[PDB]
């Protein structure tokens, strides 16, 4: 199978995590799937898989070696507060990313031309996804998850 | 019918019984048959000492769980007699039988799902949670685990006792239970979620 060598590692107590460079050796098989790399790593570190997030990879011009960077968080409860909204939909935890631009630009249109009376109403119709909403969803992953 | 009569005659008035006879029954065991089998299975559980005989029957119940499932009547009809025989076994008997008993509860639970032995079993597990070698521990952890999966139903109250059971184990420094304890923790995570807080 694969052979991973961990390369450059820092210790960030601030965001409570350790950052490391990864060098996957797959001489034979094609680039490793982030997923599979996620676990062969968690095993060498001996840490829950979901508390280890791996991002950015490459693949030297045909040679079976891929470089990448990963993250080790101690509390998935920390990981959930720090990681980016986009990395979460990626583990299928946060979800969708609907097209805000267009409509938001159009509401600006109406609102900029009204008095408070209606404005409030309009606002009660701008494409969802509040941050207040992002949190409640983040929170639910919090309680409902426990293990390792 | 005739076979049962001879075996019954063998009992302490005059062993063939638990060891060889039970083993034979186990073989025949390995749903249509379940009604006919019931009394014989019952005898096997009852004869604690033909311990080996008892172990074989207890083991058979587990096998019946996997084959029959809900049909097994763990939730259904068959369970009610079996659970009290099993419960009685604990109540009254080689120590070695009990661990097998505790794991069987798990297999029974997996099959039945929703049926209500829970108060008595979980409590029994609690007392057992206290020692008897790791043999008992492995068994207790196993019983919690199939109970947790089996339901996909209640048990939340117990999670804090269970993890603390695991915690005590952690200090102990001795192995087979480790695998079982790990299996339970993963199972808890799936059901409960938030159990991380207790772990931390």
């Amino acid at each position: 199978t694969i052979v991973i060598r961990t390369k450059k590692i820092l210790v960030n107590p601030l965001l409570s995590r350790r950052q490391l460079s990864l060098d996957v050796l797959h001489p034979d098989s094609p680039t490793a799937s982030k997923e599979k790399i996620r676990e062969e790593l968690a095993k060498q570190l001996k840490v829950d898989a979901r508390n280890v997030v791996v991002y950015g990879f490459s693949t030297q011009y045909g040679g079976g070696k891929s470089t990448g960077f990963a993250l080790v968080y101690d509390n998935q409860q920390y990981l959930l507060k720090y990681e980016p909204n986009y990395r979460l939909r990626k583990v299928k935890i946060l979800g969708e990313k609907p097209n805000t631009r267009r409509s938001f630009k159009e509401l600006k249109r109406k609102i900029k031309r009204t008095s408070g009376k209606a404005i409030t109403k309009l606002l009660s119709e701008k494409k969802g996804d509040t941050w207040a909403s992002v949190q409640s969803k983040k929170s639910d992953h919090l309680k409902n998850f426990v293990a390792k | 019918s005739k076979f049962v009569e001879w075996a019954t005659t063998g009992l302490p008035k005059s062993t063939y019984r638990l060891y060889v006879v039970f083993g034979f029954l186990d073989a025949f065991f390995g749903t249509g048959y379940a009604s006919y089998i019931v009394d014989a299975s019952v005898k096997a559980l009852k004869a604690v000492e033909e311990r080996n005989l008892w172990k074989r029957v207890l083991c058979t119940l587990a096998k019946c769980f996997e084959h029959d499932q809900d049909g097994f009547w763990q939730a259904p009809a068959h369970f009610g007699a079996v659970a009290p025989v099993l419960v009685e076994q604990f109540l009254r008997n080689v120590n070695d039988v009990i661990q097998d008993v505790v794991p069987a509860v798990v297999e029974l639970a997996a099959a039945v799902e929703s049926q209500e032995h829970y108060k008595e079993i979980n409590t029994a597990l609690l007392k057992h949670l206290r020692n008897g070698s790791p043999g008992v521990r492995l068994a207790v952890v196993k019983c919690q685990q199939a109970i947790t999966a089996k339901l996909g139903e209640d048990w939340l109250h117990l999670l804090p006792e269970m993890l603390p059971y695991i915690s005590e184990l952690q200090d102990d420094d001795d192995e087979v239970v480790e695998r079982e304890n790990r299996r339970w923790i993963v199972g808890i995570e799936e059901k409960l979620g938030e159990s991380l807080d207790s772990m931390l």
